[PDB]
Order: structure tokens, then C-alpha cells, then sequence
């Protein structure tokens, strides 16, 4: 999400996509590897957080005959205490993870655009904000082996060389 | 051909831990706040004491007639209970209903004890049943006529089982010395209560109280956990309230407080006195007394974890 | 061209996950340790105790005549404050005073005792005034004259506010037991007090104990918190230091036992022994006690937070 | 700050810049944008973490007449729990915070570097120490140009491609 | 040429923050499981108790008679030991037992008390040495022959010292009022203890206990810290244990109780009843009331730290 | 070890490493300064973790004579909750650092391999699986000298650059 200048709107089929206009026509399609293995290590993420805690906690105070007011007051102290701790504990687990979701779904797109740059080796330059300047007509064909992963090489090497 | 990612119109902020207000795509909350105002007590067995206190399930006021011998895995107090009949106190009030809370019911036991030249039924217009009764576990121990003098006894009771027992006696305060000659007869009373873990000291202190119920006289009850084999003796010259059957405890369960419903329909481990929190969410900000198997509290009243991808629209 | 970043002759070292002194450019303090030497109570109602002790403001000696009806949002104690003219102790002490450090001011009022044939006005060298004189809240009852009886009288208080009452009253513990009988005279002697929750017990004790201000004899202050409409009631039959009007608390404040002095120049909500901890840092190393709104406490001394990139210097 | 070697003392206007020496003689500039980015990304996490806790705490203990011994030595173990649970929450935010500083700063750079990269297609070459060597003798307006994100990516192409 | 990493074929599962059960190469374990079932004292001045119990190390019965003066740095209590010989108890038993686990010791002198008039050898069976003894630290205060009065007497004590003095005194509770006269004689007894910090108050209570080592009768220790300059008082007339010694604190130590042998081959500074908790990790599944310089005690059995890379086999 | 499929189960000298086949014949070499800064900085968060505690916890309950039972459930309850408290800090602790462990190391081998393609400029391609298809028979010699780095960028250049 950085030089990359926005997201797409229209995409609603996944979270990282392929958007390709040749010469035959538009279209718009979607990368299941690296949203699948995305929104895979957030719904870990969420399945480790929403962890049910199997310790009982019994009651130590009383709401209908109030105890002593010193034990009270030290029965309300630490129980402030750890309300802070859990605050605090709250706020930042909250936070870094967070943090390291955004990154990591950064990654993800980091990663496919550098795979699909290990794809196209000289048959296409880069533009700097996040498109593949092709200078061999590839068909629509070729840009479904480009999403499939099965783009040769080799076999468009000296067309778009030349170029 | 380009690269891209998703995006939405509203999207939803989340706090990092550089930025405060980071729109992303798609955020779920870890904080709980739903309350059901209700005991959600399915699968447990479940004793709603009511109008009963349950330091009263030892002693045994009318109230808690229903409630001598109960047995629960989830125990329920309300505002209304009262655990005396006869106006009194608890001594370690609380500490005996924390006791009582995890125990999982009550399990009595006659104790054996027998009178020689003793009137044993002493009773009292606030404990109403049929007529003017008494606490049902207890026996209030006067002297044979009007007047005349109270025995110095001395009782054993010699714990026969596996397990500890609740062991409860009373202390009654006349309304003034008079009365306190007029059912054991003058003279300095005392009251000793020995074991090898106890070892008190109770003298009877006669005198005018505020008039609860209509009645200006006090009892005091005192208990103590025997072990096993292990044997308890009280050596009493008047002013005593004389244990019946002696408590077991049954196992363990859970003791709330709370003024709500109770409903079979839904199952929670997490209570407090407004309800209770069925939720998977690590955090709740409901109640922080909140007890049982519950989501720590925290201050907070939303903290969104980020499920999804910044959210960065045209 | 070539690319670069920026560094500095002489860097930070800080601390991370995989090294301990890392330099890098710029760091800040998140660990707290300066510390002011005083109590900046700017734009708080602040109350200095200084001589006068907290718990004595309820029973007013002396050099707390000025301190009966205070009303502060920071209360301080001083070590050289007393709660007592007369030597004496009162029965939960701790609970009290942390009860009235954030009571907000106490409000007090007649509770309307008059007695019919006992001398009223009991008074000691150590309580000096203008000459000599007894608590100022506080009635000490004897008997008429220098001997004779003490008749067993009965008084009752009705809480007829909204807000709990503080019931302080006092059991004189005499030098001797032939002092007992020249006060209020021979006989086993009874302080009863009773309400809804309250019922205890008093009896005196005398003895010869050590000679503080040079006196041998003690007062044992007892204290309640009688709830509205309820009344209190004592049934006494000498021995008795019997209160003059009841406490009402005012509202909210809070306090500290320090031993600096008070300066309106600055404002803190960190408040120690030794001053005031302005900070906006979220952890210090002062004080493990300090009281108020403080950043959490550590055992570091400091804890240097990079603030810039790391320095590699050439 | 990886495979470059060292950090420039005498670049004092900013965190990271361009130092250029063509034809026309050498020079120092700074990079407004990554360093602003950088800044207020640790600006808001000192901001984050210089937070004023509204939760007040009473005395619970007294230091001009001691409590009693067993409610002091309780309440003096429950403080010094929380004390090490307030020591160790210190210094594992502390650390992670530094290491989170550290490497965002490195990915700032190598962002920049990576831009500058997507500037420059086949018009210069890398050496491998965070410079591009250039092949078309630029000028002092084409590096501002380079400096302003206004480099013709075709404009100089085959001249610097015949080298 | 190609790049890659090293593999191995049996790797570590490690947990996350994404996902659980990752494999990786290497991993190690951060939450202690091993425990040595001795108690490591390499170093350390070790007192074992054995049959003596704490406490009784300032009363002194024969069990105690070697523990009068010690000095250690560790201490460690046995549940076999015990406090008394004659059947007692010890008022703020928890309170004494931890302010003696980490002084370092005890120091006793003679408080230099001389009576007149008085029997002051008083003895019981259950204390046996070379015949029937009583407690080494104690005078058991009894009448000149097997009846007369006991006169009320009045002795202090100046803690002459500048640390804080251990005082403890003796209440004796006898099996019967005819044994109470027996002992000290008709009428009723009051013990009076007074200092700056202390003012209490007791009275004997006969009657019949439980048979403890064959005996009916109690003694109820009692025990105040006094500070340095200040001077205790006692005012008695009969039922008086009275302290022949009294106790100084000698510095720092550790408390421990368990029940497993000293062993000086290993050195280690977190110890539980089980043993001791030689581990560099930072966390322990051992015993939550580990006490000394202990990992913090985690629910979890394991935790492992991955310390490699992740493992991909082929 | 995302696009390098798996890792080398014979490479028993480090951590990373080079596996050359050209026209002499096989070989696979252990790359030493990679390794050594990996190992160096979990190394290092060992030591950090493996801390020993200067705090002593004095007696507070009583395992043969109970204290009275309010206040031990006052000292069962607080020490519960810190129980919980340390238990959570454990799991957040352990987890987050073999996350950044697992990611350490995944930077660790894309910086080697960035600066392997920092070596060689246009005397060689990538292929997307890790590897760098030569175009010039490297002698072993000289693929010595890419390990050593200090293979000339230009000595090679117009051969492996006409192919
Ligand atoms: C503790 O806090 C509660 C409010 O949650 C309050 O009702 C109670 O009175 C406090 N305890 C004491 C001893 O004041
Ligand atoms: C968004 O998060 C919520 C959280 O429960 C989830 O139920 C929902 O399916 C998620 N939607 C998408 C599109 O990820
Ligand atoms: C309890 O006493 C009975 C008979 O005195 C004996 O058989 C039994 O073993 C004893 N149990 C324990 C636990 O002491
Ligand atoms: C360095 O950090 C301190 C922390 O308060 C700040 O005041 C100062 O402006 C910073 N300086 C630079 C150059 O970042
Ligand atoms: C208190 O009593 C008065 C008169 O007896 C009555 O008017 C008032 O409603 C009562 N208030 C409460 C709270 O019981
Ligand atoms: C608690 O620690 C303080 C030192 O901060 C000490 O003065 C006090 O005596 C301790 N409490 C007890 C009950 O010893
Ligand atoms: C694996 O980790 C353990 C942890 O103590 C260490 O002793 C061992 O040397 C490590 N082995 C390797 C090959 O890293
Ligand atoms: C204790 O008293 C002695 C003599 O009365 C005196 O010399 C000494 O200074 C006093 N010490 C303290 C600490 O009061
Ligand atoms: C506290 O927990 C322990 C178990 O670790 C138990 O033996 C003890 O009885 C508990 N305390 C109370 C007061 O029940």
C-alpha cells in the first residue's frame, strides 16, 4: 500500500489482484494464493486471541453486607491494580497486533508484485507504481499464464527485447 | 498489467502502535459489552436461596426450612435473605460464606447431644411457624422453671468422618441483666469451645439493643472447622445455643449475588449481579467483580483489532 | 547519485529484543526521576493537619479545635500530628483514617444528649485550654460527686440525613480500680451499642499502664457508620465518654502523609513523602508508594526509548 | 542501513538525502518526504506512549503508624507483585518499541532507495552500495529533477543504453 | 548458482501470534519443570528446626532448648515441630512466624524482673527435662503455697537497646475456676500491658478443654514489638506467664517450610516444600508459592522459544 | 523461505549457504557472515530472555498451620490473579518473539540473496526460485570469488551481456 496510489474499489472478488488491459480487452481478476494465505495468518491470529480462560475466579467482596472497611479497601486496591495491568496489557496487545497485521498484509503485496516481477524477466519493465510495462502485445492467453503462473521466459524473450 | 489491492468506501479505524485512527478494511472487537440480564444456569444444578441467607442454611430459620441439607453446583444469593430469625450476627461473617459459596451443598448430621435437668426447647415469637419456634439446627438451652440455677456442663462431639466439619454455636445477649438471671440465673456465665485448632473464650455481655423485629436481645453465632477424629468440647454454665446436627460439606460449587432471573435456556460461566457475560472475547468492561470463568476486565469500552488491510479509497 | 541517511559523533545507546546498547541518534527518558520537593496543591482546597492528628478532627482535642468542620480536595498528616489530648488509641485506625482522607470535609452536628442527674463536664490537666479542659466533641460522664453511683442509663441517636453518620464514643480504661469506683463507682461496669449492623460489646479494664503526659489512665475511642434512618443506641452504666454531635462526610478529596511543604505554584496528582512527581512519562522511580494520578512504578532507574535510527558513524 | 556502510554527519538537514557528484560539481540534499514519514510515525508512537493514567490509587498502608504486621506484609506483597509486573511490562515495551523504531527506519530507507530504483528503469545501473551509477552524464537539473520525482523515464533511454 | 537454507528432518513446533504448531529448526524451553528434591543451602547459615517449632524459639520448651540464640541466614520449619509444651497458643501466630523468618536470628537478654512475696518456680509434666520443667524463656507466676491471695504486682521493662525488642507474656487459662483459686487464689484477675504503640487487656477464662498431651488447661502467649527508649508495662494479680527474657532481632534471613533433607552440594535461592528451584529460566510450572528469588510461576507446562529458523523439508 | 521452495537438508555448516553447479562440477559452500548475524541476534534475545530475577518473595501463607480463612482467600485470590497475569505475559512473550525470530531469519536470507544480486548486475538473470541462471561459463574459481565478493562487475560484462 505504498507506491501503489490506492486501492480497488471494483475488486470484491479477493484482497490482492491482477488488473490487465491489451489489446483484446479489460478485465479484473483475483489472486487466491496470497489472499488465502493472508486473511489465513489474520484468522489465526483471531483464533489465538479469542482464547477462553479455563480459571475460576470466586467471589471475594460482597454487594449485599459490605466487609470490613481496611480488607475492603485492600480488596479494592488490588483489584484496581490489576485492572490497570489488564488495561495496559489490553492496549498494547491491541496495538502491536494491529501493527503487525497492516504490515503483513503489506508484505503479502510486497511479495506477490516482487513474484510477478520474477515472472516477467525482460520481457516487460517496471513503472514504478506498481504495473508491468509490457512491450510484447501478450494476449489474453498470456496474461492468464502470467496469473497462472506459467508464463515462459524464454518463448517472448527477443520480441520484447528488441523493443 | 498492474497490481493492486481491495479497498472499501467506510472503512473502519483501528489504533497501532505508531498512529491513532488508521482506517483498514475490516475489524472485529475484543472488548465485551452485551450483558443478558439473566443466571444462565442450564446443566447446573442451581439453589436460588431467596428470602433464605446462607449462613441460615447451618442454623436453620424459618426461612431457610427448604434449605437444611441443599446441594448445588452454582449458589445464588438475593438482597432479600436474611440468615436469622432470632435477631443476631455472624462472627467471620463473610469468611464462613465464602466457605459455604464453594461447597457444593450441605450435608447434616445429628450430633448427639443429651440433656440431664435442662429445659431444652427455649423459643421465640420471630421465629414463626406453627407457633413460636426456633432455629430448626439449634437448641436453645434455658433452665428448668422461671428461675433456679444452670448446670456447668460439658459436652464432646468427636468428628467421625472423612472430612471437616462446620461445628455452630450461639451466644445469647439478654435484653439486660434480669431477663439473663430470669432464663439461667445470676451469676458470671461462660461459654469455652476447645479443639486442637480452636481454643475461645465467650462470656454472655447483657444489656438494651435496637428493636429489630420488635426485640432488644442478640445471639451470637460462632463456628469452627473440626478435622477428623478430632474432637470438639464445650464447657457452658448458661446463655447458650446449643448445636443439633453438625454440616459436611458436599463438594464444590460456585456462590453469586445477584437481583436477575434465573434462566435454563442459556449456559455462562462468567456472572455478576446484573446477569451473565457469554462471550468469547478476551476483555469485557461490564462488571469487574465479575466471577466465575470470565473475560478480564479492563477500562476500555472498545478496543478494535484489525482483521483486515489498510483501507486507502481513490 | 548515491543514497544515505544521517548520523551523529556521538549517539544513545539503547536497548532492544536481540542487543542490549545499541546506539542510535536520538532517544528520550520514559522512566521518571526528578522529583519536587514539595506539595503543589494549585487550585485545590488544601487542608495542612500539621499538629493536629486526622482521627482527632472527629473527637477534637485541642490542637485540632481548628480542624473540626474542615472541608479540603488534599488532606496532609504530619508526623508530629495526634489524634489525642488524653492518651488513648482508637479500635480501627487504619480504617478510619482511610475513610476521612477522602471523605472531602467532615460536617458535624448536635445529637441531642441531655442527662438527668450526672455531672457532665469531666476534664484533665493534659487537655489544656484555658485551663482544664476534655474533648471538645466529646462528653466525659461521671458520677454527681466524688463518689455515689453511676445509674444505668440508655440513649439512642436517629440518623436523620441521607448520608452515613461517624459515631464516635469512648470507653475509659481508669488508672486503678479503686479510680473506677471514685469516677463512676464499684460494680461490673457495661457500654452496650447497637443498630442494624453494629452490636458490641464494651467493658472496662483498669490498670496502671505508662505514664504518657504523665498519666496512667487510657480512653478507648470506638467509631461507627450508622446508615440513614437507622438509629444507634448505648446502653451504659459508667465508664462512658459519650459523643457530642456526629460526622457527616462532605464528599470526595484525598490524602497523603508527607513531611514538605505546601507551594500553590505548581500542580501534581502524584503525591509521595518526599514532594510531588509532575511527569508525563508513564513510569518512575521515586517512590513505590506514591498515591494519586502516577505513573506506574518500575525497579529500573531508566529505560531510554530510540526516538531516531540507529547511528553508524564513519 | 545495511549495505550502506555509514551514516553522513554532515547531512544535518534531514534523516535521509541525496549526495550527487556529476560534470558540474558534488552536493548534499535532504528528502523531505521519507523523513517526515519516518518522524511522524515515531512522533505519534512518543505520543502514544506519553499517556497520563486518570486512575487514582489511595494509601493503603501508613508510614507514620505502622499498620498491623500481617495486613502490612500482604500489602507489601501484592506491591511488590505488581512492581515486577510494572518492571517487566517497562522493559519488554521499551525493547520492542526500540526494535520496531530501528527497523521501521531501515524500511524508510530502503523504500527510498527502492523508489529511486522505480525513477531510474535502464537509464543507470546499481553498484551495490546504495548508489546509481549513472551512464548519460546528468545534469545539476536533471538530479533536482531526479530529487523533484520528475526524471523522463525515456528521455534519456538509449543514450544511457548504448553504454 | 543457487541460494537456500539449511533444513533438518525432525524439527520443533513452536507457537506464534499467526499460527500454532509451526515447525521450526531449533527451539528451547523457557518454563522450568526440573526440581531438586532437597533443600539447596551452599553458603547459607541453615537452622532446621526439626521438632521445634518457630514460635517456640522465643518461648522455649525443651524442644526449643537448642534454638534460643540461633542465627541463619535460611530457616526451615518442619510439621513436626511445635510451639509449646504446655497446651497454648500464640495470639497473631502468622504475624510473629513471619516477622522470625526473616530476622536473621534472635538475641535474648534478661529483662531483669525480680518478685517478692511470690512462688516463682511453677512447673507441668508435659514439660519434661530432667524432671517436670516449664518453658526455658518463661516464669510461670503461681501463690507462695497451694492457696492464699495473689498480690497485684506491677513490673516494666526500658528497651535499653537500639533495635526493637520482642516481648511475649503468658495468659494461663486454668481447667477450672477451683483450680484458678488453687493456683492464684479467689476473685477476679486482670492482666494490664501498656507502652507507647501497645495498650491491652486481659482476663483469664477457666474451663475445661480437650485433653492435649492429657491436660485440660491453655496458655495463650502473647507478643509486642517494643521500640527503642520506650518502656513496657505490666500490671497483674494472678494468671501470669511472665517473660524471664526478651528477644533482638539480629538481621536478614529466609523462611521456608518443607520437607525434604538439607543438602550443602547445591546452591539455589528459590525453594518450595518439595525442594529447590535451580533453573535460569524466567518462568516455572513447579510450585506457585515458591518463595526467595524465583521465575514467575506460569499455568503452562511448556513454552518453547523457537531459536532457529523455520524448517521446510523436501 | 518463501520462493526458495525448501531448505538443504546436507547443509550442515551453516545456516545459509551457495550451491554452485557449473562446468567443473558441484558444490555447496556455508555463507559465514549471514549465518554469524543471525545466530548473533537470537543469540542475543536469548540472553535477554534468560534473565535471572533480583526480587525476593518472602512466606506469605502457611502450609501447616492455615492462616484464617478471609485473609487466605485474600492471598489465594490475589496471587490467582497475578498467576494469570504472568501466564499471559508468557504466552504474549514466547509467541511474539518466535514470530520475530522466524521473520528475522527470513530477512536475514532476502538480504543475502539482495546482495548476491548486488554482486552480479547484468552478467547473470534470476529465475524466481532462488537461483541465478548464468550466462557465462563462471569457473569455479570465480564463483569462489562471488562468495568471497569480489567478483568484478565488468570484467564479465559485454560476454555474459551479448547472450
Ligand atoms: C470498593 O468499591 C466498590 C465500588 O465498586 C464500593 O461499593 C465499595 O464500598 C468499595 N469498598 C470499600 C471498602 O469502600
Ligand atoms: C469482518 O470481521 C468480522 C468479525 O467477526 C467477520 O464476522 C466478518 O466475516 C469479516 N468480514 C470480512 C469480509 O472479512
Ligand atoms: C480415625 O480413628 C479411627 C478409630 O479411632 C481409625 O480407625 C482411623 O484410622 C482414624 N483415621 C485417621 C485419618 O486418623
Ligand atoms: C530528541 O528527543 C528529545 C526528547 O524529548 C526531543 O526533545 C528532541 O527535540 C529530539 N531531537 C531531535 C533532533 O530529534
Ligand atoms: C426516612 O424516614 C422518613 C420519615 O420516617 C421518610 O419520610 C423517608 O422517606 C425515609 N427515607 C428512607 C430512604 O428510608
Ligand atoms: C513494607 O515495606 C516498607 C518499606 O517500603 C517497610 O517500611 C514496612 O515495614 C513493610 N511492612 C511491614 C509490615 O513490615
Ligand atoms: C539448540 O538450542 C539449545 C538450547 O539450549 C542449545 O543448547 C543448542 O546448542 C542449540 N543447537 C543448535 C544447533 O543451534
Ligand atoms: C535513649 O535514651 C538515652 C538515655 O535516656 C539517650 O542517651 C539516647 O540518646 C536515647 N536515644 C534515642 C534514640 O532516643
Ligand atoms: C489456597 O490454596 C491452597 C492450594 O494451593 C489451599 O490449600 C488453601 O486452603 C487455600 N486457602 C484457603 C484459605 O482456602
Amino acid at each position: 500500500a505504498g507506491f501503489i496510489e490506492n486501492g480497488w474499489e471494483g475488486l470484491i472478488d479477493g484482497w490482492y489482484g491482477f488488473r490487465h488491459q491489451n489489446a483484446q480487452g479489460e478485465g479484473t481478476a483475483a489472486d487466491y494464493k496470497s489472499t488465502q494465505s493472508a486473511i489465513d495468518q489474520i484468522t489465526g491470529k483471531l483464533n489465538r486471541l479469542i482464547e477462553k480462560t479455563n480459571q475460576q475466579f470466586e467471589l471475594i467482596d460482597n454487594e449485599f453486607n459490605e466487609v470490613e472497611k481496611q480488607i475492603g479497601n485492600v480488596i479494592n486496591w488490588t483489584r484496581d491494580s490489576i485492572t490497570e495491568v489488564w488495561s495496559y496489557n489490553a492496549e498494547l496487545l491491541v496495538a502491536m497486533e494491529n501493527q503487525h497485521t497492516i504490515d503483513l498484509a503489506d508484505s503479502e503485496m510486497d511479495k506477490l508484485y516482487e513474484r510477478v516481477k520474477r515472472q516477467l524477466r525482460e520481457n516487460a519493465e517496471e513503472d514504478g507504481t506498481g504495473c508491468f510495462e509490457i512491450f510484447h502485445k501478450c494476449d489474453d492467453d498470456c496474461m492468464a499464464s502470467i496469473r497462472n503462473n506459467t508464463y515462459d521466459h524464454s518463448k517472448y524473450r527477443e520480441e520484447a527485447m528488441q523493443n | 498489467i498492474c497490481l493492486g489491492h481491495h479497498a472499501v468506501s467506510n472503512g473502519t479505524k483501528v489504533n497501532t502502535l505508531t498512529e491513532r485512527g488508521v482506517e483498514v478494511v475490516n475489524a472485529t472487537e475484543t472488548v465485551e459489552r452485551t450483558n443478558i440480564p439473566r443466571i444462565c444456569s442450564k446443566g447446573k444444578r442451581t439453589v436460588d436461596l431467596g428470602q433464605c441467607g446462607l449462613l441460615g442454611t447451618i442454623t436453620g430459620p424459618p426461612q431457610c426450612d427448604q434449605f437444611l441439607e441443599f446441594s448445588a453446583d452454582l449458589i445464588i444469593e438475593r438482597r432479600e435473605g436474611s440468615d436469622v430469625c432470632y435477631p443476631g450476627k455472624f462472627v467471620n461473617e463473610e469468611a464462613l460464606r465464602q466457605i459455604l459459596r464453594e461447597s457444593g451443598g450441605i450435608d447434616k448430621e445429628a450430633m448427639g447431644f443429651t440433656y440431664s435437668g435442662i429445659r431444652t426447647n427455649g423459643a421465640t415469637s420471630s421465629c414463626r411457624r406453627s407457633g413460636s419456634s426456633f432455629y430448626a439446627e439449634m437448641k436453645w438451652l434455658l433452665s428448668n422453671t422461671d428461675n433456679a440455677a444452670f448446670p456447668q456442663m460439658t459436652k464432646s462431639y468427636k468428628n467421625t468422618r472423612k472430612s471437616p466439619a462446620l461445628i455452630v454455636w450461639g451466644i445469647h445477649h439478654s435484653g439486660s441483666t434480669a431477663e439473663q438471671t430470669k432464663l439461667y440465673g445470676s451469676g458470671n456465665k461462660l461459654v469455652t469451645v476447645g479443639s486442637s485448632n480452636y481454643q475461645q473464650s465467650f462470656v454472655p455481655s447483657p444489656g438494651a439493643r435496637t428493636q429489630v423485629n420488635g426485640l432488644s436481645g442478640r445471639i451470637d453465632f460462632h463456628w469452627l472447622m473440626l478435622n477428623p477424629n478430632d474432637t470438639v468440647t464445650f464447657s457452658f454454665n448458661g446463655a447458650f445455643i446449643a448445636p443439633d446436627r453438625a454440616s459436611f460439606l458436599r463438594g464444590k460449587s460456585m456462590g453469586i449475588q445477584s437481583g436477575v432471573q434465573v434462566d435454563a435456556n442459556c449456559e455462562g460461566d462468567c456472572y455478576h449481579s446484573g446477569g451473565t457475560i457469554i462471550s468469547n472475547l478476551p476483555f469485557q468492561n461490564i462488571d469487574s467483580r465479575a466471577v466465575g470463568k470470565c473475560p478480564r476486565y479492563v477500562k476500555q469500552r472498545s478496543l478494535l483489532l484489525a482483521t483486515g488491510m489498510k483501507n486507502v479509497p481513490e
